[PDB]
């Protein structure tokens, strides 16, 4: 049981939190700001920018609220798991 | 209809619709902005839109607006510079005769030509 706890509840969540908090750090190792999902869904957000076209003659990092938000999401999603909940209707 | 003509011309050459009284011919969603579905308020159109030709005119109108709108959305600029192309357009300085016919469609499809050339250049070179 311990292993499951520390390797299927906590660790997976912590990896997601660091992934989201870390994505802002890198430079484009692929020019497609891509998202990989749990259902195999692949979605490209942002604008498909022109390929540096000369027709005629800055990326998304996080403010303070996003930081507090993401940490709280990590914690609560740990404690909303079926192996911790005590006192709800759920 | 001075500023009404301003609104129509501004939409045909920038795809921007600004109707704080909800009088213009069509209106947007947001009553994310990806399925930018558009609706016809038939009650304000100048024509019965029953036969093929006025439907053609209206639909060319809608397409031209949407094309310029997506151009602006992709290039991250709120305005379309004048000198991007050769086909130059003017405002409806005498709406009186334009309303009669034989020039309405000429203006419409000249703007359509402008829209097509710039749009195709967008998805062919950029």
């Amino acid at each position: 049981m311990e292993s499951y706890y520390l390797n299927c509840i906590i660790e997976e969540n912590f990896k997601e939190m660091t992934r989201k908090l870390q994505r802002t750090e890198n430079k484009s190792q692929n020019q497609f700001d891509l998202i990989r999902l749990n259902n195999g869904t692949i979605e490209l957000n942002g604008i498909l920018t022109p390929k540096a076209e000369v027709l005629t003659k800055i990326e998304k990092t996080l403010n303070i609220d996003e930081l507090e938000s993401v940490h709280n999401t990590f914690l609560t999603n740990i404690l909303s798991h079926k192996l911790f909940a005590t006192n709800t209707s759920e | 209809s001075q500023d009404y003509c301003t609104m129509l011309y501004e939409w045909l050459t920038q795809g921007i619709l600004n109707d704080p009284y909800q009088e213009f011919m069509t209106y947007d969603d947001l009553e994310r902005a990806w399925d930018t579905q558009y609706f016809i308020r038939k009650d304000v159109l100048l024509r019965d839109c029953d036969s093929e030709e006025d439907k053609n005119l209206l639909f060319k109108m809608l397409r031209t607006g949407i094309l310029l709108k997506v151009v602006r959305a992709s290039l991250q600029i709120p305005t379309i510079p004048s000198n991007s192309s050769d086909i130059t357009i003017q405002e409806i300085n005498d709406f009186a005769d334009l309303m009669e016919g034989s020039n309405l469609e000429l203006y419409v499809d000249k703007c359509y030509s402008r829209a097509n050339e710039i749009f195709l250049k967008l998805f062919f070179q950029g």
